[PDB]
């Protein structure tokens, strides 16, 4: 259950 | 685990995969999540197939879902990986979304057309549409690269990326599938 927070960026 | 999300490469809140370096939004994933798992959680490409390890907070999962017609609990899984399969290749991403409505030229030669955000919902039991054997899947899936191989000059970037995705696709079909032509 882990989850993380990464900057967001024919 | 990877910084980005495997299918959309962007940020934010990110669930984990127990087994593999994948990180996706909840949305992201296939099927789409509902929640945040609170315990163990292993993503589809890393579930097994005999035994279940855990089952998915997702729409086919819901009390009055699943006993609607449509894929077998097997089938389902199959076809599943597959389709995350192709969603999670860097090779993917012109087929996620279907075509501007400006491409005027596309879509007066594409009768047809056929891309992965569509597929994703058809998976999915509530959809009109919905499938109903792995057989279907396999249909749109060819028909999205064949729109392709038709209507893009075949040394572009976009006709090289579909024809190398089918070839990658056609591969784990077999490994998914190993017994089942779908000629
Ligand atoms: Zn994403
Ligand atoms: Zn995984």
């Amino acid at each position: 259950a882990r989850t993380k927070q990464t900057a967001r960026k024919k | 685990n990877e910084d980005f999300c495997a299918v959309c490469i962007n940020g934010g809140e990110l669930l984990c995969c127990d087994r593999c370096p994948k990180v996706y939004h909840l949305s992201c994933h296939v099927p789409a999540l509902l929640s945040f798992p609170g315990g163990e959680w292993v993503c589809t490409l890393c579930r097994s197939l005999t035994q279940p390890e855990m089952e998915y907070d997702c729409e086919n999962a819901r009390y009055g879902v699943r006993v609607l017609p449509g894929l077998s609990m097997y089938d389902q899984k199959k076809c599943e990986k597959l389709v995350l399969s192709l969603c999670c290749n860097s090779l993917s991403l012109p087929f996620h979304e279907p075509v501007s409505p400006l491409a005027r030229h596309y879509y007066q030669i594409i009768k047809r057309p056929m891309d992965l955000s569509i597929i994703r919902r058809k998976l999915q039991k509530k959809d009109p549409a919905h499938y109903t054997t792995p057989e279907e899947v396999v249909s749109d899936v060819r028909l999205m690269f064949w729109n392709c191989a038709k209507f893009n000059y075949p040394d572009s970037e976009v006709a090289e990326a579909g024809r190398c995705l089918e070839v990658f696709f056609e591969g784990w079909l077999k490994e998914i599938y190993p017994d089942k032509c779908f000629a």
